[PDB]
C-alpha cells in the first residue's frame, strides 16, 4: 500500500434488508461502514502517500535525554559526572515512547558539550561508558580511566559533536517501560512500596566524563545527550498519557486538581 | 444462531441466550511455547483438564454510586484450586485465558458497562508529592488485588494518569443491559519473555467500568451483580521447587 | 590522498538525518527475537480505532458524566441535541480521542472521518434522531429545516444500538492544516448537530433519561504529512 | 546511494528499506465471526 | 531546438495576390513575417544557443531574501530572532519572480551570519524552522528549543555557511504571487480592505534563531538568507511592473508622482 | 558528472537534464483559424 | 580514511552553483501536479 | 579534489577500533613459524 | 561451529551397566557428563553466538602500556625522552597478557601527549623508534635526531594522536613472559641472582621523543602510550595470577601476607 | 567493506578473517585411551 485509498463510483439503493450504517459497537468491533455504501460518491484516485506516518519515520528524531553537569572546583571539587542512562527524564520522548507496552531498538546518541557562560575551548574530554556490573571510577585521577575492556570516545570542545551507535543490549526480548510486578520475593509492604514497577530488564549501566588533565581546569562544562532512534520494532499499543508527569521512575498524578482531556465549552448545544 | 453460546473447557460451560460474538485479542490465539522461542531446558509439564476450566470469582454489588473494579488474573486464581496449586510449586508459567463477564437485567433497567484487558496494567499513585520520602505508592492489595479485586478511585484516568476514552483500542466488548448481558474476550499470551513467574509479575488485568450509569424506577429488583469467570487456556509450568505462597 | 574539498553544511548535527555510525561495541549479537502478539507498523492503523469523543466537555461535569450525551423527552416537536466541530486538530471533543492527538502529533490530514454513536438508554425506549453533516459556509444551523440539507443519516433505536455517521472529505484542496482560527478558517471542516427527528418516548414506569456515547474514528483514505510537536505539553518539573 | 554502512556490525548502518505491512484488522475487528458489510451484526 | 534558426536564400517577387507584410492586428495575432518573404537574404546557418534563456537557468540564482537580527543584550534583551519567510521583501528577486501568475519549485536557503563591526568567533548558533501550527520559541531557553520533531541545524560562525534543501510545501498545486480574492467569508468593508489579496495558500511558517549557551553573549549578529530555486516551473506570465514597490504584502503605487515606462526625448521627430 | 546526489530524498539534488520544448504558438497565435503566411488575415 | 587533500575554492559559497543540499524533510511527496494553461519554458517565447 | 565532508566522530581515539595504521618497517618479513603444542583459539577451551 | 550447542530429548533409563556420572578425574581427564546422559531435557535449538570470546575478540583492547615525562627546564634540563619498550608496567594489560606462554602478534602503537595542567599549544613534537644497537641520543640537538635510516613521527599537541602499526619483530619464533633459565654461561651466585628469568628474545629498542625548538621551551608535558594487539596467537595457557605484582620485571609476591584466592564466609555449612 | 589496507606491508591492516576451530579435546581429554561416554572409566 503505497497510497492510501481510493473511492469507487457510487449510487442510490431502494430496497430492504441491506442496512450498512446499523454496526452494533456492543462487539467491541470498529464499524466497517464505507463512503461506497453510502451517499453516492464519485470516481478518485487517491496519490497521497503513507510514508511519513510509520514507526521508523516517527521515532528517528533525536530529542533531548539527559543533561550532565560537571563543576570541577578547586576544594569541593568531583572531577567526573556519571549519569544512569534512562530516557525517562523529560516528557517529550517519553510521551513519544510511551504509547506502546513492548519496544524494540537501536540507539545514535550524540554529545553536545558547552560551557557555563558560552564558549569552545579547546579542552580534550573523555566519554566512558560503564556497563551495570563495572565498577564506577571515584576521582578525575581513578584507575578506571584506564579503559581496558571498556569502550570510551576522546573528544575535544571545539570538534564536532561525538556520536556512536549503541544497540540493543537488554537480556530479555524487548524494552517495557510497564512492569506490573515486583522484582523480588518475599513479603511486601502496604505502607510505601518503593519496589512496585521497577523495571528490571531496563538498566543500561552508567555514563561517565572527565577532563583529561594533570592539575584541574577552572570551567563548569554541561553536556547534553541527543539519543535518536532506529529499526525500531513496537508491541500492544497503549493509550497516550493525558495527565502532567510528576516523577522520575514512576507512573503518578495529582488526585486532586486532575486535568480534563479536554477544554470547556459554554453549552453543549454550540459548536463554537 | 449467534446470539448463544456454549463455551465448554473441561468439566464446565457457560451457556447464554444474549450474547454478541467473541472477542479475540490481536487475532493470535493461545498456543504452546514453539522450541524455537523456548530458552529453559527442563521439561514444562501440561495437566490439559486440572488447570484448563472455568473458575468462577465472587460477584459484586454494581450500586448507583459505582466507579469500577479490576484484577490481575495470574494472581487471582493463583491460591485456589489445581492451577494456584501448580503455580506455587513452580518458578515458570505460560497460559492464556478466556473471560466471561456476567451482568443480567431486565428490560427496563438502562445502563452500560465497560470490560477490557489491559497488557502490564501498571496503578499510578494518587498525591501531589515529589519528595521521594513521601511520595504515595499502592499497597500490595492495590497492586495485587486477589480473588476479591479492587475498586477504583479515578476511573476517569484508569487510576493509571492514561484517559479512558483512548482505552478503547485494548481488546475490549461493551455490556449494554438493553443487547446483551454477558462478554466474552479470549486473549493469549502476551510478554517479552518465554516464561515468567506467576506470583512477581502480572501479565495483565481486567477492568469493569461502568461509563452509563445504573437507572431504574422504583418497584423493580435492586440487586445487580457482577460475576467474572476464568478459564486458563494452554498452561505450562517449569522449575519444580518447594511451594511458595508470595 | 583524494583531492577532495569541503561544502556547506559540515560539522553541522542535523536531527532528521539517517547516517551511519560508529558501533561501540565490536562483534555483538543481540538476544534472540520471540513472537509478541499485536505489532504495529504504522499510526494509521491507530486511527482506524475508535474512541470516545468527549461532547459533553463544559463545565458543571464531572470526568465519567463528560463522556455521556443526554437524551430526554422533548416538549417542542423538533430541538437540538449536542453539536460538535469536525476538525480533530482543534481545541474541543477531539481531543480526547487517540485519532486526535495523532493527528495532533503531524501538522496535515486529509482523508474522510467517522462518528459512530451508540445510545445506552432501556430496551423498551424507542426513537429516531438525525446526524447531520454541513461543509463550511454559514455558522452553525438554527433548526432542523436548515441543517437537513447537507450530509444526514436517519438513525433509529431498534436491536442493533449504534449508527455511524460517516463524514466525507468535501475540501477543496488535498490537504487541511490541523489548526484552529484566526486567520486560518481557510481549513475549517465544518459542524456536525445531532438533532431529535422524532422524539424520546418510553413506556411508564420507566427511567426518561437516557445517554449516548460518542466514538470516532478515520478512514481507509486518511492519511497525514509533515512531523511536528504536539502542543499538549509545554511545561514540566524537573524529575 | 542509501548510505550503506563501512563496519562490520549490522546496527551500525542507517534506516533500511521501509515496509509497508498495515493488517490493521487485527485491532479493528478482533472478533470471530467474520461479520459482512452489508447485514446485520447481530440476528 | 539546439540553436536559434535558420536563414534560408531569397529571392525577389513580381506578381499579385499575395502580400506577407499586411498581417492585420486587430485578431490579436502576432505577425508571422519572415525574413524569406521580404528582402532577399543569404544562406546561414546559425550556432547561437539558446540554454540560457531557459527558466531553469534564469531562476538558478541565490539573491538576498531576509535580514534577521539579533541583539541579545543584558537587561532589555530577546534572545531569539523569528523571521516570517517570504521573498516579498527585497524587489530584486520579487521584480524577477513577479513576472509569473503561478509557480512551483524547490528552494538551497543559505545562512551567512556575521558580527556587527565584522568578525568570526568561534559562537555556536542553532537554526530553527516553525512550521505553520507549531508553537514560537519565547526566550533564548524556551521549551521549544528540543527540537523533537522538528527540523534544525546547528553550526558555528567560523564554520562555512549552512545550507539546506527546501522541497516544494505548498498546500495548493503551484506558487502564487496574486490572489484576486477573499480568505474568509461574510461582509467585507468599503473604507479600509485590509485582507484584499492576502495569499492564503504561501505561508510557509517562521524561521528561528539563538545561541547556545547558558546566560548571555554580548554579541549582536546579523544573519542574512539567500533563497536559490530549482526545479521551477512557470504558467501565465505577467508584464513586469514599471513602478516602485511602496509596501510588503500589497502591491500598491502613488497616485501622483507617476513615474513613466520610458525616459523623455526633446522632439519626436529626432533619434537622438 | 553532473554531480547526481546521494540521499533517499528527490528534491535534493541539483539540476536535471534541460528541456528545449518552447512551443511558442500558444501565445503569437492564440487564434482558430490558422493564418496562412501568405494571404490576408481579412477576406 | 581516503588520502585526500584540498584545493583553492574550498569553503566559498558561490551563487550560480548547482551542487545537491542536504533535505530538511525526509520521506516527502509534494502535493499533485494539475494542468495549469499557459506554461512557458523559456523567456523567447515572450520575446516573439 | 572529491567534495568531501566531516561528520561526527572525527578526530577521536576509539580503543575497540579495527582500522588500518601506517607501517613502520616497509618491506619487512617476520621471523618464520614453528610447532609449539597447546594452541588455544577461544577462551572457551578453558573454561571446559 | 557458529553457536554454543544444541540440546536433542532425553528421556529415563532404568538398567544396569551403563554409568555416565562416575567419571573418574584420576586419570586427569575432564568429566564428560552431558545433560542427555542425566535429568530428563527438552528440545532446544541454541542460537547464542561465539564469537566474542575468541582470542582475537580478547586481545584487541589498547590499554596503557607506558607514561614518559619530559620536563624540559631551564638549567637542569635534558631534552629528550627515553622509554625502553615493554609492557609489564601496568598489571592491567600483564594480567591480561601473562595467562599463555607464547605469544604471536602486531601492534597498533598510538600516542597521546598533554601538558601538566592540561592544555594544547602547537608545538611540534618528534617520535622516535631506536631498535636496539642503535646509538641512543644524547640532548635536545644530538647528531641521531637526523632520523637517517630510522623510523620517527612528526606530529603537533593540536593534531589527532599518532598512530603507527609495529610488525612482529622478535629473533624467536613467538614471544614468551617466561623464561625459566638464564642468559649467559659460567658459574651462578646464591645470594643475589638478578640474572634469572631475564627474557633474553623480548628486548625492542627504546622510543624516544623531544620537541623540535632552537632554544627550549617552558613546557612539562607528558604522553602515554596505548599498544593494540591484533593477528595475535597464544600457546600453553597458563593460570591467572592470585597475587599482586610487586616488581617490574621480575614475578615475587610477599611471602608473610599472602592473599586468598576467595573471601571468607562465615560457616562452611552455609551458601550465604 | 571490512575496511582493506592501502599499503605494501601485510601487517597494517586490520583483522582478518574470523576462525572458529576450537577443538578443545586437547585439554579436556588428553588420554590415550579413549574413554567412552557410558562406561566405567577404570575396569
Amino acid at each position: 500500500a503505497e497510497s492510501a485509498a481510493n473511492t469507487t463510483p457510487s449510487s442510490h439503493r431502494l430496497e430492504t434488508g441491506r442496512v450498512p450504517a446499523l454496526q452494533a459497537a456492543e462487539t467491541g468491533a470498529t464499524s466497517n461502514a464505507t463512503d461506497e455504501n453510502m451517499i453516492e460518491t464519485r470516481c478518485v484516485v487517491n496519490r497521497n502517500g503513507v510514508l511519513e506516518t510509520t514507526i521508523n519515520h516517527f521515532f528517528s528524531r533525536s530529542g533531548l535525554v539527559g543533561v550532565v553537569n560537571l563543576t570541577d572546583g578547586g576544594t569541593d571539587t568531583t572531577g567526573y559526572a556519571t549519569w544512569d542512562i534512562d530516557i525517562m527524564g523529560f516528557v517529550q520522548l517519553r510521551r513519544k515512547c510511551e504509547m506502546f507496552t513492548y519496544m524494540r531498538f537501536n540507539a545514535e546518541f550524540t554529545f553536545v558539550t558547552t560551557t557555563k557562560n558560552g564558549e569552545a575551548r579547546p579542552y580534550m574530554l573523555q566519554y566512558m561508558y560503564v556497563p551495570p556490573g563495572a565498577p564506577k571510577p571515584t576521582g578525575r585521577d581513578a584507575f578506571q580511566w584506564q579503559t581496558a575492556t571498556n569502550p570510551s570516545v576522546f573528544v575535544k570542545l571545539t570538534d564536532p559533536p561525538a556520536q556512536v551507535s549503541v544497540p540493543f543490549m537488554s537480556p530479555a526480548s524487548a524494552y517495557q517501560w510497564f512492569y506490573d510486578g515486583y522484582p523480588t520475593f518475599g513479603q511486601h509492604p502496604e505502607t510505601s512500596n518503593t519496589t512496585y514497577g521497577l523495571c528490571p530488564n531496563n538498566m543500561m549501566g552508567t555514563f561517565a566524563v572527565r577532563v583529561v588533565s594533570r592539575e584541574a581546569s577552572q570551567l563548569k562544562l554541561q553536556t547534553r545527550v541527543y539519543m535518536k532512534l532506529k529499526h525500531v520494532r513496537a508491541w500492544v499499543p497503549r493509550p497516550i498519557r493525558s495527565q502532567p508527569y510528576l516523577l522520575k521512575n514512576f507512573p503518578n498524578y495529582d488526585s486532586s486538581k486532575i486535568t480534563n482531556s479536554a477544554r470547556d465549552r459554554s453549552s453543549i448545544k454550540q459548536a463554537n | 444462531s449467534d446470539r448463544v453460546a456454549q463455551l465448554t473447557v473441561g468439566n464446565s460451560s457457560i451457556t447464554t441466550q444474549e450474547a454478541a460474538n467473541i472477542v479475540l485479542a490481536y487475532g493470535e490465539w493461545p498456543e504452546y511455547c514453539p522450541d524455537t522461542d523456548a530458552t529453559a531446558v527442563d521439561k514444562p509439564t501440561r495437566p490439559d483438564v486440572s488447570v484448563n476450566r472455568f473458575y468462577t470469582l465472587d460477584s459484586k454489588m454494581w450500586q448507583e454510586n459505582s466507579t469500577g473494579w479490576y484484577w490481575k488474573f495470574p494472581d487471582v486464581l493463583n491460591k485456589t484450586g489445581v492451577f494456584g496449586q501448580n503455580a506455587q510449586f513452580h518458578y515458570l508459567y505460560r497460559s492464556g485465558f478466556c473471560l466471561h463477564v456476567q451482568c443480567n437485567a431486565s428490560k427496563f433497567h438502562q445502563g452500560a458497562l465497560l470490560v477490557a484487558v489491559i497488557p502490564e496494567f501498571v496503578i499510578a499513585g494518587r498525591g501531589s508529592n515529589t519528595k521521594p520520602n513521601e511520595a504515595p505508592h499502592p499497597g500490595f492489595t492495590t497492586t495485587f488485588p486477589g480473588t476479591t479485586g479492587a475498586t477504583f478511585h479515578d476511573p476517569y484516568v484508569l487510576d493509571s494518569g492514561v484517559p479512558l476514552s483512548q482505552a478503547l483500542i485494548y481488546p475490549h466488548q461493551w455490556i449494554n443491559l438493553r443487547t446483551n448481558n454477558c462478554a466474552t474476550v479470549i486473549v493469549p499470551y502476551i510478554n517479552a519473555v518465554p516464561f515468567d513467574s506467576a506470583i512477581n509479575h502480572s501479565n495483565f488485568g481486567l477492568i469493569v467500568i461502568p461509563v452509563s450509569p445504573l437507572k431504574y424506577s422504583s418497584g423493580a429488583t435492586t440487586a445487580i451483580p457482577i460475576t467474572i469467570t476464568i478459564a486458563p487456556l494452554n498452561s505450562e509450568f517449569g522449575g519444580l521447587r518447594q511451594a511458595v505462597s508470595q | 590522498g583524494i583531492p577532495a574539498e569541503l561544502r556547506p553544511g559540515t560539522n553541522q548535527f542535523l536531527t532528521t538525518d539517517d547516517d551511519t555510525a560508529a558501533p561501540i561495541l565490536p562483534g555483538f549479537t543481540p538476544t534472540p527475537t520471540i513472537h509478541i502478539p499485536g505489532e504495529v507498523h504504522s499510526l494509521l492503523e491507530l486511527c482506524r480505532v475508535e474512541t470516545i469523543l468527549e461532547v459533553n466537555n463544559t463545565t458543571e461535569a464531572t470526568g465519567l458524566t463528560r463522556l455521556l450525551i443526554p437524551v430526554s423527552s422533548q416538549n417542542k416537536a423538533d430541538e437540538l441535541c449536542a453539536a460538535f466541530m469536525v476538525d480533530p486538530g482543534r481545541i474541543g471533543p477531539w481531543q480526547s480521542t487517540l485519532v486526535g492527538q495523532i493527528c495532533r502529533y503531524y501538522t496535515q490530514w486529509s482523508g474522510s472521518l467517522k462518528v459512530t454513536f451508540m445510545f445506552t438508554g432501556s430496551f423498551m425506549a424507542t426513537g429516531k434522531m438525525l446526524v447531520a453533516y454541513s461543509p463550511p459556509g454559514s455558522a452553525q444551523p438554527a433548526n432542523r429545516e436548515t441543517a437537513m440539507l447537507g450530509t444526514h443519516v436517519i438513525w433509529d433505536f431498534g436491536l442493533q444500538s449504534s449508527v455511524s455517521l460517516v463524514i466525507p472529505w468535501i475540501s477543496n484542496t488535498h490537504f487541511r492544516t490541523a489548526k484552529t482560527g484566526g486567520n486560518y478558517d481557510y481549513y475549517t471542516a465544518g459542524v456536525v448537530t445531532l438533532w431529535y427527528q422524532t422524539n424520546y418516548v418510553v413506556p411508564p414506569e420507566t427511567p426518561g433519561e437516557a445517554y449516548i456515547i460518542a466514538m470516532g474514528a478515520a478512514q481507509d483514505n486518511f492519511t497525514l504529512k509533515i512531523c511536528k510537536d504536539t502542543d499538549e505539553v509545554t511545561q514540566q518539573a524537573v524529575l | 546511494f542509501t548510505n550503506i554502512n563501512y563496519y562490520k556490525d549490522s546496527y551500525a548502518a542507517s534506516a533500511t528499506r521501509q515496509d509497508f505491512t498495515q493488517d490493521p484488522k487485527k485491532f479493528t475487528q478482533p472478533v470471530l465471526d467474520s461479520i459482512r458489510e452489508l447485514s446485520a451484526p447481530l440476528n
